[PDB]
């Protein structure tokens, strides 16, 4: 290929070394994430991993909230999806201060894949490997799940899947979206979205999970709120007392 | 002292007909002492003609600042400067100079070349655009400028007798004042011909 | 240097009640005396759960007052939820090094869960002052006495209703600068309450 | 000059006069004072002619940038704050007094700005010298629950009212209507209430009493 | 060599640049410190090692205030933790000036982290290579954390770290399991010397000096205090006791 | 291999040290030996003046810095000018600021920050220089060894500069006497002179150009020089 | 590491000039071919088109040919991109004499600072050197006509017929021979055109494959008239020579 | 941190060659069909957008980017890098034509600026240049209509019909015949289509092609509704619907 790793070049196959390893290491962290809109929600859950005893099973995070509504789950190992959660957050806030409007989803995804690109052009700074999910219900465009992936490439989605996993995932609400003829959940309760998505999530990475296996975090429109412990449980009790 | 009136000036444009006019005088002074009668204030650019009024210091400035923005656009475009354009040019290198000095009431005069129509616009230090195909008048007897004007031009006149009114406007407006006396000119601009006429009038 | 200049409803308030604090607010801006404005958003949020009422130049407070929100934003972000102490130092920091051009008469007051509600009130010059109530503007001296006496604390939600909605409505009478609505704003932690009440109304009632 | 800015149940409508004077001497009837930021965000200017329309047009095109740039519909609550940073960073050594309208699938929007480094909210406004008949006008007839039609017709006779107890105050008016559903509307020349002026004509000048000292021609390239 | 351990301008295709790796497996050979958590404050230990007798007792210090009631101590390589010490009071500082109040553990943890992280993305400029185990007392109650090389960090309920990791890691557990947190503060102080006794064991070419301190809401007051006097003898008994003596 | 953890300060090593501390610590011993021992009430130094060339002027090199603090230097002389240069600058604007007078610990921290900004870039560098701080505080009597690892401990004893190991074994041993002697100066100066000649083997010890440094609270800093150091041979 | 991946090219040769700048050299004689004739009543310029086909916009031919004056123009043999940092500074230097002095800049003035920038790209910083020559075309009422050519070497002469680009050697040794100093334009336009053709080897060379510009006296102007030349009036030109090719 | 790389990282060698430029001209072709028409009667371009994944939508993406109201472009290659040069250049056209000049810029003086950012990107060490070639299409009354294409040499050409990205050279070919001088707007929107649906097949559909034009507008966008001033910008750009339609008439 090209020789990305001592000079700032381009390589003939037109993707980087820094490009190539970035689209791979996102996952080490032994995660799996899955987001999915509501009719008039959007709902994320991801896998939580708490291996220790040594640690509070509740100050290990990968889901931030970077706004009052908007929220960003980071697939990376967690130096980088802080550093990506810093920068973001003034983002978020100095776009406020200055035109008045707080941030929607697509705006903070733009700014951040340019940024990604400014580093892989650079030869003074390195660039992330991270793949940063961005989720809310904006004001005008509804419904929102916009995924950003390491090279500064982004693009909108129905709804997404992350981790070695993706693709079990990704067969299921395949299914569903097709049956209902839809590309959102025609349910508009975030309770039943919840449900709905632990669901799916089982069945596609075969374990039956817990509240401490399991982190969520709920979008409505204008505010973004986590589902603690107790909020979890809840959920899961319904799925483990029908078929 | 004086900001502007040290060498005072006026300055007149009219339309016409194919045709504009913008006639200017020619005195030189040091305060109320007219000095010479001769001090050349309309240049062009292109096709553009650019009557500036107001302290020498700061026509001259100008007419070298105005040299080089057209001269760089002339060369990229291969292409001269449009009366339509230069407007906004002046607009944009005025108010940045609203802060700096200035103390200058320039006139435009032209014929497009690009619908083949008459031009003209005025401005002052403040650089309010003043959007007229009438007749526009700057400088210190612009007052009395408008309502010699407003009075006397009819409309759509031939280059003689577009010629008289302007003349005329210029050499009574004038006799009332010494700040414009030592001599005028008077061009009267086709797309074709440009005439040049000195008047013979006052002085102190 | 700015030219003319702005004025605001001059007598501001945040007093405490059973579960929290309620903030109330008479809002008019003039700018001479042309009434630059009947009804004015001057009752602003400065995060979810703490609000302000802003006083003094129209200009300036909103100047001020916008920078406030955007550290106040990125701090809520990074550095968890702010308190009432918090934004009030945010406040009083921009005034001070800039006393110098600003005029900024300002009651922050939210609520927090752990220590209810909470009124900090930084006069011109700026300096944060820690009180159980307040009253602010060049027309509180004038019901110092009433505010005084009848303040208490842990009263009826009812009760400081009507307390406050008189308290302005006797203040904006006897003072001048005063007039327009009167606007209140309920803070407790099932969220934030918005009131509106016309001239017509408040005078009567 | 009067600008007036009125609120109704499905857009917000602007309106204003265009004379600009030297005196009391009418140097021109028709020179602009709605100024287009974007095809919805249209713009009255009160103040100084010229601060009003270099600094509209100095935010304008970073806000015609940073509507592309973020990929979204222009927003008057971006211009606003925009608009009042600036005027501020000055301190209102631009005098520049705004009335921003605009409408956006977020609602109607009215807000005016004044030089001082002020924002307002309301739901008439107005500005001008003006702006004392204007907002008498304004503030009576407006009521809870308004049309188009009510609101040009306010619209108008607020515009009207100015020019006539302020003679500072003619020209022709110049309407612009921003509905939610439609964009905008700009109506030039809505109503022209006045009219020109006398003449008593004028005459052939005799060529015994023009003279010319001496006769050149000078080419139109010299360039 | 490879610019994967020249140069950090770049990602690696292992996710990590070699060098910062290598800055956690020299944490590990080194010094034992240890993090307790309880229900009303937080312990700190460290194991401070004797080569002669040519050291003063406590008159070198590894633990160091930042503030008044955050209390650090590091362990690894000695340059980088006192560069990470002096910005972390450039932060607190200026967050008590700035916002008139003591400044939040996950706050404070934010502020060193991301520093933590702009020295591994830069390829001339040196990584740290210390973990840090800090905490204190706050206005909704004690954190322990921990800060890695890498500029990782979460919350801790027990911590452990150096050569001596394992024992001493086993011990804590049992102990925090045993108990709902830790118990109090008071009964931690003995439990906390116990463990870097024992880690002792690990390394009996060399001598001790057992340090401890605490910061602790009510057996505190809000403050970080270096753990002496009676305090001290009281945990040495205790350690002395188990591990035979 | 050596080119990688050779003028590379961005790189480590799982152990931690590169080849550029191990060869710091080599300079330090090809500077002359100077020694330390302190009491608790006055810290001393013995250091010798052995001229490297035939034709050169004994100058001292032990260098006072403060009235309440001075080093003496083993290793490279740039090196050690440009912190003494830093350390003056810091102890007037400590005295000016704050009237604060320093303790060893500080200065120490102080200077482990200097060197760590200048090992974050590849056109600064590491240092090739041990240093031996005394000073008396309040606190009683100090004696610090700053190592350009960043290695600070104060000690009661110490020897830095060539063959070390003599004076180290002597200075742990005569510890116990030395540390409980308090108010008395003569006894501490003769015993480091001692010291030192442990640390010598094959090398020179010369009568006159010897040069002994004391601090404490009834010493304010001086160097003893030419006669009279003989009556602590 | 990143302190030798430096390239370290841009000093010298024991040849006497700049690895780079030698390398450069052989790039601008890969590229397309300018031709400068001096003569006594005018200077013609030609230089053939490099990449002609439909696909390209054949109406223009400027692509190399910029005026940078009333009474000079340049001539491009190099790369189009390399070109326009150069084009863009001269004409702003013309500028700035103008203003200065109140007189149009001489072509030897306009030349020099060109060329003490084309050094400079390789003097400060350590960036690669430009990948064009000019050959410059211009009039001064102190010397008559005068043509130059400058290179990234920053060494400039002044000829009576010069080639740069690719085939110096065929053209030069043709102009030599038939140079003469009573030619008038029309005349050096069918000199041009011959050897324009000995240096192409075709079945027929077509007007749209050529830029053209000369620079006369005029009959408008008593200075000089600068004529710009688009292929219609290429097409023209080589019916009068009666030179198909 | 800066001050490693300051060397520049093309170099020549005595085949002239600039190392970077050319594996970034290889990424331009691996890019997707793109082309640019000029009809002499307008400009149309028309590309493909296109899913990567099965849930990702299409309409949220576009490959059609606004430069100005009225100056309209297009590109093959890497998608970072056109968003990233389209912010700059962007940049230029507002602040330097708009507030200085008070016009919409000159296309050709645009191509000029957009040229000059990307040779820069490459003079400039410790940086590359960018991996795409962009198609710049506009209308003035001056210029008439025009098209050029800015390379990722930062050297610039105008061609009457191109097409960058997979199946360039056939794709052009075809375009060459059945581009007249004279070509009548539908026809132009049919060949395009025709072209899109030689390179792609099983998910080829209308409302994945992306098709926008100079020349037709609406009025009733651009604040005309109203009373006009001015007819305004010439480049409006084509929904889903108006794509499909013509498809079935293709």
């Amino acid at each position: 290929a090209g020789y990305d790793r001592h000079i700032t070049i381009f390589s003939p196959e037109g993707r980087l070394y820094q490009v190539e390893y970035a689209f791979k290491a996102t996952n080490q962290t032994n995660i799996n994430s899955l987001a999915v809109r509501g009719k008039d929600c959007t709902v994320v859950i991801s896998q939580k991993k708490v291996p220790d005893k040594l640690l509070d099973p509740t100050t290990v995070s990968y889901i931030f909230c970077i706004s009052r509504t908007i929220g960003m789950v980071v697939n990376g190992p967690i130096p980088d999806a802080r550093n990506a959660a810093l920068r973001a957050k003034a983002e978020a806030a100095e776009f406020r201060y200055k035109y008045g409007y707080d941030m929607p989803c697509d705006v903070l995804a733009k700014r951040m894949a340019n940024l990604s690109q400014i580093y892989t052009q650079r030869a003074y700074m390195r660039p992330l490997g991270v793949i940063l999910t961005f989720v809310s219900v904006d004001e005008e465009l509804g419904p929102s799940i916009y995924k950003t992936d390491p090279a500064g490439y982004y693009v909108g989605y129905k709804a997404t899947a992350t981790g070695p996993k993706q693709q079990e995932i990704t067969t299921n609400l395949e299914n569903h979206f097709k049956k209902s003829k839809i590309d959102h959940i025609n349910e508009e309760s975030w309770e039943k979205v919840v449900e709905f998505a632990i669901t799916h999530m089982i069945d596609a990475l075969g374990t039956e999970f817990s509240k401490n296996d399991l982190e969520v975090g709920v979008a409505t429109k204008d505010k973004f709120f986590t589902l603690s412990a107790e909020n979890i449980e809840e959920r899961l009790v319904a799925i483990a007392e029908q078929d | 002292s004086d900001p502007s009136s040290i060498n005072g000036g006026i300055v007149v444009a009219m339309t016409g007909k194919d045709c504009v006019a913008i006639a200017c005088d020619l005195r030189l002074g040091s305060q109320s002492l007219g000095v010479s009668n001769k001090f050349e204030k309309i240049f062009h650019y292109g096709h553009v003609f650019l009557g500036i009024t107001g302290l020498a210091t700061d026509v001259t400035t100008l007419n070298e600042m105005f040299r080089y923005k057209t001269n760089l656009y002339k060369l990229k475009e291969e292409r001269a400067i449009e009366p339509e354009t230069f407007t906004q040019l002046v607009s944009s290198s005025l108010y940045e100079r609203r802060f700096g000095p200035y103390f200058v009431g320039p006139v435009v005069a032209g014929i497009n070349s690009k619908s083949g129509k008459p031009f003209i616009a005025g401005f002052d230090l403040i650089g309010c655009i003043d959007e007229a195909k009438d007749f526009i008048v700057s400088g210190t007897a612009s007052d009395q400028l408008f309502g010699m004007c407003e009075s006397l031009y009819e409309p759509n006149l031939e280059p003689e007798d577009l010629f008289e009114t302007i003349s005329q406007a210029l050499l009574n407006a004038a006799d009332r004042d010494a700040l414009s006396g030592w001599g005028a000119v008077v061009y009267i601009i086709k797309k074709d011909e440009v005439v040049k006429r000195y008047l013979k009038m006052r002085q102190d | 240097l700015k030219k003319g200049e702005v004025s605001l409803g001059t007598s501001i308030m945040a007093v405490t009640f059973k579960d929290g604090v309620i903030l109330g607010a008479d809002s008019r801006t003039t700018t001479g005396a042309y009434i630059a404005n009947r009804v004015t958003d001057k009752l602003t949020r400065v995060h979810d759960k703490i609000w302000c009422c802003r006083s003094g130049s129209a200009a300036d407070t909103q100047a001020i007052a916008d920078i406030v929100q955007y550290h106040l934003e990125l701090y809520t972000s990074q550095y968890g939820t702010p308190s009432t102490e918090t934004a009030a130092s945010v406040f009083k920091e921009l005034c001070y090094e800039n006393k110098d051009n600003l005029t900024a008469g300002i009651i922050v007051a939210g609520y927090d869960d752990k220590n209810k509600g909470e009124v900090y009130t930084i006069p011109l010059g700026g300096s944060v002052h820690k009180l159980p109530y307040a009253i602010a503007g060049s027309g509180s001296t004038f019901i110092y006495g009433y505010c005084d006496k009848n303040f208490r604390e842990n009263m009826s939600k009812e009760e400081t209703v009507d307390f406050i909605k008189h308290s302005l409505s006797q203040a904006i009478k006897w003072d001048g600068s005063s007039g327009g609505v009167i606007r209140m704003v309920v803070l407790t932690a099932a969220g934030v309450e918005r009131l509106i009440f016309y001239p017509d109304e408040y005078e009567q009632l | 000059t009067t600008i007036v800015g009125v609120k109704f149940n499905n857009g917000v409508v602007i309106a204003a006069d265009t004379r600009s004077t030297q005196g009391p001497i009418v140097a021109d009837k028709n020179c602009a004072k709605l100024h287009r930021i974007s095809p919805k965000i249209w713009c009255a200017g009160a103040g100084t002619a010229a601060d009003t329309e270099a600094v509209t047009q100095l935010i304008g095109s970073n806000i015609e940038l940073h509507s592309l740039y973020t990929s979204r519909e222009p927003r008057v609550v971006s211009a606003l704050q925009m608009l009042k940073q600036h005027l501020f960073k000055y301190q209102g050594h631009i005098g520049a007094y705004l009335i921003v309208a605009g409408v956006d699938p977020t609602g109607s929007h009215l807000f005016s700005i004044h030089a001082h480094g002020s924002t307002d909210v309301g739901y008439y406004l107005s500005l001008g010298s003006g702006s004392l008949a204007a907002m008498a006008v304004l503030e009576s007839h407006w009521k809870q629950d308004l049309t188009k039609e009510e609101a040009i017709k306010l619209a108008s006779d607020a515009i009207q009212a100015g020019i006539w107890n302020d003679l500072g105050s003619g020209s022709n008016v110049d309407v612009c209507v921003m509905e939610i559903g439609k964009d905008a509307e700009y109506l030039r020349n809505y109503l022209t209430p006045n009219v020109r002026e006398e003449k008593q004509k004028s005459y052939k000048f005799p060529r015994g009493t023009t003279a010319v000292l001496k006769e050149s021609i000078v080419n139109i390239c010299d360039i | 060599g490879t610019g994967y351990d020249l140069s950090n301008s770049v990602f690696s295709p292992d996710g990590r640049n070699f060098q910062v790796e290598y800055a956690v497996k020299a944490v590990e050979n080194g010094t034992t410190s240890i993090g307790i958590k309880c229900n009303d404050g937080v312990v700190f230990a460290v194991e401070k090692l004797i080569t002669s007798k040519l050291l003063v007792p406590q008159k070198n210090v590894k633990i160091q205030v930042v503030d008044r009631h955050i209390g650090c101590v590091y362990s690894g390589l000695i340059p980088d933790g006192r560069h990470l010490v002096n910005r972390g009071r450039e932060e607190a500082a200026s967050f008590k000036k700035l916002y008139k109040t003591p400044i939040p553990i996950p706050a404070f943890a934010d502020r060193l982290g991301q520093y933590v992280q702009a020295h591994t993305l830069y390829n001339s400029v040196r990584p740290f290579g210390v973990s840090t185990i800090f905490g204190g007392v706050d206005k909704n109650g004690a954190h322990l954390y921990m800060l890695e090389p890498s500029g990782s960090y979460w919350g801790y309920k027990g911590a452990a770290t150096g050569k001596g990791r394992q024992s001493a890691k086993a011990e804590l557990e049992k102990l925090v399991d045993h108990h709902p947190e830790g118990l109090s503060a008071r009964e931690a102080v003995k439990q906390a010397a116990k463990i870097i006794y024992l880690a002792h064991e690990d390394n009996k070419e060399k001598d001790f000096e057992l340090e401890i301190s605490w910061c602790s809401l009510s057996e505190t007051n809000g403050l970080h205090k270096f753990v002496k006097g009676d305090l001290l003898q009281e945990a040495i008994d205790f350690a002395q006791k188990e591990i035979n003596g | 291999f050596r080119n990688n953890y050779d003028g590379d300060t961005v790189t480590f090593s799982p152990t931690g040290r590169l080849f550029q501390v191990e060869y710091a610590l080599e300079a330090i011993k090809q500077g002359s030996v100077t020694v330390g021992l302190r009491s608790n009430t006055h810290a001393v130094l013995v250091a010798l003046k052995r001229n490297a060339d035939e034709l050169s002027s004994y100058q001292k090199k032990i260098i006072k810095c403060d009235e309440h603090m001075g080093l003496s230097l083993a290793g490279l002389a740039p090196d050690a000018r440009v912190l003494s240069n830093y350390l003056r600058q810091q102890c007037n604007y400590s005295s000016l600021v704050f009237n604060r007078k320093l303790a060893v610990e500080r200065a120490g921290h102080l200077l482990c920050d200097k060197a760590q900004k200048n090992t974050q870039s590849y056109g600064g560098r590491p240092y090739g220089v041990g240093l031996l701080i005394i000073g008396y505080d309040k606190s009683g009597a100090h004696l610090l060894e700053f190592q350009p690892s960043g290695n600070v401990t104060e000690l009661y004893g110490t020897a830095i500069g060539a063959r070390s190991q003599g004076a180290k074994t002597y200075l742990e041993r005569t510890l116990d006497t030395f540390i409980k002697i308090d108010g008395n100066p003569d006894e501490l100066i003769k015993a480091g002179v001692e010291a030192i000649s442990q640390s010598l083997r094959d090398e020179s010890l010369t009568v006159d150009n010897l040069s002994i440094a004391i601090v404490g609270k009834d010493t304010p800093f001086t160097i003893y020089d030419g006669e009279a150091v003989a009556k602590y041979i | 590491g990143s302190r030798r991946y430096d390239s370290r090219t841009t000093i010298f040769s024991p040849e006497g000039r700049l690895y780079q700048v030698e390398y450069a050299l052989e790039s601008i004689s890969h590229a397309g071919t300018a031709i400068g004739i001096m003569a006594s009543d005018g200077i013609v310029l030609a230089a053939e088109r490099k990449v002609t086909s439909t696909l390209l916009e054949q109406d223009t031919s400027t692509e190399k040919l910029y005026k940078l004056n009333d009474k000079i123009a340049v001539a491009v043999a190099g790369l189009t991109a390399d070109a326009e940092i150069l084009i863009n500074t001269a004409r702003i230097h013309a500028q700035n004499y103008l203003k200065t002095y109140n007189e149009d800049i001489p072509v030897e003035i306009l030349v020099r600072r060109l060329s003490d920038i084309k050094q400079g790209y390789t003097q400060h910083g350590g960036l690669r050197p430009f990948g064009v020559s000019f050959i410059y075309a211009g009039y001064d009422d102190r010397y008559g006509y005068q043509l130059y050519t400058s290179n990234p070497s920053g060494n400039y002469t002044g000829w009576k017929a010069i080639s740069v680009g690719a085939n110096t050697s065929a053209a030069q040794t043709l102009l030599q021979m038939d140079y003469k100093d009573d030619m008038k334009v029309d005349d050096a336009i069918e000199l041009a055109l011959k050897t324009l053709s000995k240096t192409t080897d075709s079945s027929a060379l077509t007007y749209d494959r050529l830029e053209f510009a000369t620079i006369r006296k005029g009959a408008n102007d008593g200075e000089v008239y600068q004529k710009i030349f688009k292929p219609q009036e290429i097409k023209d030109i080589l019916v009068k020579t009666g030179i198909t090719k | 941190m800066t001050d490693r790389y300051s060397f520049s990282l093309t170099t020549f060698s005595p085949s002239g060659k600039l190392g970077q430029i050319d594996y970034a001209l290889t990424a331009v072709k691996q890019g997707v069909t793109s082309l640019g028409i000029k009809a002499t009667n307008g400009v149309v371009i028309a590309t493909e957008k296109k899913s990567s994944s099965p849930l990702a939508m299409s309409e949220t993406l576009s490959k059609v980017s606004l430069l100005t109201p009225d100056i309209g472009a297009v590109y093959s290659g890497m998608g970072p890098d056109y968003r990233v040069l389209v912010d700059k250049s962007r940049k230029v056209a507002h602040t330097s034509y708009k507030r200085i000049y008070g016009e919409y810029p000159p296309t050709k003086l645009l191509v000029s600026e957009v040229a000059k950012i990307m040779q820069e990107a490459t003079q400039s060490g410790g940086v590359r240049p960018f991996g795409v070639s962009l198609l710049i299409a506009g209308h003035d009354e001056f210029n008439g209509f025009s098209l050029y294409q800015v390379d990722p040499s930062g050297s610039y050409f105008p061609w009457k019909a191109t097409a960058i990205g997979k199946g360039s050279v056939a794709a052009k070919t075809f375009l060459e015949k059945r581009w007249n001088d004279e070509l009548e707007l539908e026809d132009a929107i049919h060949i395009a289509l025709l072209t899109l649906k030689e390179s792609v097949e099983g998910e080829f559909n209308g409302d994945t092609i992306e098709l926008a034009i100079i020349g037709d507008e609406n009025p009733d966008l651009l604040g005309y509704t109203g009373i006009p001033t001015d007819k305004g910008p010439r480049f409006r750009k084509l929904t889903s619907q108006e794509i499909n339609d013509r498809l079935e008439a293709l």
